[PDB]
DNA sequence: TCGGATGTATATATCTGACACGTGCCTGGAGACTAGGGAGTAATCCCCTTGGCGGTTAAAACGCGGGGGACAGCGCGTACGTGCGTTTAAGCGGTGCTAGAGCTGTCT
DNA sequence: AGACAGCTCTAGCACCGCTTAAACGCACGTACGCGCTGTCCCCCGCGTTTTAACCGCCAAGGGGATTACTCCCTAGTCTCCAGGCACGTGTCAGATATATACATCCGA
């Protein structure tokens, strides 16, 4: 049947996910991850639904911003594919490493 | 007759609250009477600029209610509010629609 | 006290003056309330720096005017200083 | 006991974030790289948030704890209180 | 006229230097940097201690506010050692005459 | 009058507890400042001072020098993983930078 | 005036060399001057602003330290 | 044939020299005149403390040095040795300066 | 080329629970007055900053050769995108509980 | 502002059933990483030139720091009352559902 060529659905997805603000990570898996990490610092912690949302909003914004910076340095290397070294470079240039 | 300091200054923002907050925020042991009037005027001005750009974005999007998307679009589109709020993340704001020319088809 | 302090009324009134036909969502309203609180802390914070750097024990229009010029960009600063000086002018002259 | 929940962040979820970020093509290596980055980011933000929670001697992580943590790290979040 | 006194941690940086390296000296430029560092760290810990007191609507900055500011500002092992040193100092200060 | 003894000596500290206590009250960091705050803060400041001075003195001895100079302070701060993170946003005058060359830059045949 | 061009090409090279750069394209110099010009403008404008608030006519070292402190980078070694 | 060091061999040595030393690399007079030239645009007849010009030079040189490091990192990332203007712009953009 | 697939934006109608309006009321804003010391004003000084001359001599500018590294063009292969059927548990609604957030009062 | 006792009653955690979209494993193609090659330009290294940064010494004057004096401006306390803030309410905006245009891309 009809098939979209590579990159067509990616551009469409970029437009769709940029035109939309909803959270892209599943709420329940992220909530479990937050709890798993939080238990390392202090056990039996409880998280307000607003607190988990705050972490997800920040995490999605942080990663989206990081992917923007990563995309910029990927284009600089004359690549469209982002590589782990691109994330590592951006994080080092950003000063967070 | 008692008339609010906000109306005297020609401002909507609560000069009394701004004065209260400055007195309670321990920014100094004393706060001059002109400080909250000046501060309230700046806060009201920035609020008007933000809402004006947000309302224009809402109208462009044929919406009549400002939602976080419009605030984010306004803040990031204005070359000076973006710089002021460069370290700020707006919940449910998303990002500016932008794809680099190199990524677009030939 | 349980009382909650927020700029809901003031943001709405300014919105009515800027766009009477336009409303604002409770989510966008909470953002604006946090934005006002954040900018207020920045200007008050910088104003505290200026007072302390000059060992002054009070915050006056000069500290605010300077803090605004430091924190706000060029055009925002010029307009904010204009609005601030105008508001203080009317406030002082109107008695 | 919660364990290995980092794999709960599906590859399509990382793809969607990258798509919102304008990424056109994502190397298969990015998925594990992104989880490690997010794991560090969440550890830093949660460590600060839990620190505020512990200082308040609370057992529930309040939304303000996350906002203050994000503020301290220069990534203040608007929309969850003043 | 006579020049006014300008207070600095010079004598304290030197006394601590004599403890870590009795034979080693320190130039005026390095002393100025150490004084700048002490005042910078002081303002940062005190600045975070203010935020903590304010967030909890407290009017008094206590050891708990300082300890929390230290844990937040200082990295992991530095925080652990600093907390131990601060705890030893405060405990011995309170128990001593 | 009772025997006068400094607060620092009681805490087993060299750093000035009185100066820290006064600076906290004079900086208006809070409406009130507890007696434990300057003791805890002075101990942290003293420990961090010893931490840097020790690493700086080691760097000085490693450089065969008798005095710690800005260079030794920069090397000590940037060589320690945690001090480098604590002072990442800090610039030290006359300190220079760590001797650093990337493997791709080194000479080849 | 020419004072922007007054920061010699070898001086830029020395900074690049201290920064670990092994080879420098001929266009880095003009770009580096612009980058420095905007950096100095942001720091001087704040220092001048701190000076004006003090009603002083000379920019002290503290005025520059506070300008940097606000610019987000702290400078050690000048007191205060 | 006169003995000549191969391209980059002296650069590799210069890097060690300048990284080993800590003196300021911009001449005090050109920098001092540049500071006053820019300051003249904000307020006329300004004066600068001797140490104030030094503070501006220390920060300016440390900033450019730190910028060149980040610039070199992104130049190496592009599989290049020579740093170009787009490398500076990229480093400044990723550093959050624009 | 090119026409057909076929997702996203838009237009239509219904809906609905969100926010905009209406209300009660009390506590936080405004008004009045004081104390008082912080802040402004004035005179003074002096020092360090700005300005100048001399000169020399380190550093910068300029010219040149060439080689090495930036980058155009190329091949390819394997990794990643996309499509499909599978199936999985997140999302949704409902029910349970009680930890512990939030508050008051003491109170000390 | 926390030790202690107690109340609320919120809402976070605990749990099941059902839905079905999101996640998943796998098929499979050609888009795209990059290794390899060619090349030329433009950047390095040095001789050579020169200029202006640098040192050192002196002028001077002005503005910064200082002391002396003052008072007018703000914090504290008191008075007051209607502005703003939980509650009540409903209606109409854009979510949701449905239909259908059109722009954008693919197989021919």
């Amino acid at each position: 049947p009809h098939r979209y060529r590579p990159g067509t659905v990616a551009l469409r997805e970029i437009r769709r996910y940029q035109k939309s603000t909803e959270l892209l990570i599943r709420k329940l898996p992220f909530q479990r991850l937050v709890r798993e990490i939080a238990q390392d610092f202090k056990t039996d912690l409880r998280f307000q639904s607003s607190a988990v949302m705050a972490l997800q909003e920040a995490s999605e914004a942080y990663l989206v911003a990081l992917f923007e910076d990563t995309n910029l340095c990927a284009i600089h290397a004359k690549r469209v594919t982002i590589m782990p070294k691109d994330i590592q470079l951006a994080r080092r240039i950003r000063g967070e490493r | 007759k008692a008339k609010t300091r906000s109306s005297r200054a020609g401002l909507q923002f609560p000069v009394g609250r701004v004065h209260r907050l400055l007195r309670k925020g321990n920014y100094a042991e004393r706060v001059g009477a002109g400080a909250p009037v000046y501060l309230a005027a700046v806060l009201e001005y920035l609020t008007a600029e933000i809402l004006e750009l947000a309302g224009n974005a809402a109208r462009d999007n044929k919406k009549t209610r400002i939602i976080p998307r419009h605030l984010q679009l306004a803040v990031r589109n204005d070359e000076e509010l973006n710089k002021l709020l460069g370290r700020v993340t707006i919940a449910q704001g998303g990002v500016l629609p932008n794809i680099q020319s190199v990524l677009l088809p030939k | 006290k349980s009382r909650k302090e927020s700029y809901a009324i003031y943001v709405y009134k300014v919105l009515k003056q800027v766009h009477p036909d336009t409303g604002i969502s409770s989510k966008a309203m909470s953002i604006m309330n946090s934005f006002v609180n954040d900018v207020f802390e920045r200007i008050a914070g910088e104003a505290s720096r200026l007072a302390h750097y000059n060992k002054r024990s009070t915050i006056t229009s000069r500290e605010i005017q300077t803090a605004v010029r430091l924190l706000l960009p060029g055009e925002l600063a010029k307009h904010a200083v204009s609005e601030g000086t105008k508001a203080v002018t009317k406030y002082t002259s109107a008695k | 006991v919660l364990r290995d929940n980092i794999q709960g962040i599906t590859k399509p979820a990382i793809r969607r974030l990258a798509r919102r970020g304008g990424v056109k093509r994502i190397s298969g290596l990015i998925y594990e790289e992104t989880r490690g980055v997010l794991k560090v980011f969440l550890e830093n933000v949660i460590r600060d948030a839990v620190t505020y929670t512990e200082h308040a001697k609370r057992k529930t992580v309040t939304a303000m704890d996350v906002v203050y943590a994000l503020k301290r790290q220069g990534r203040t979040l608007y929309g969850f209180g003043g």
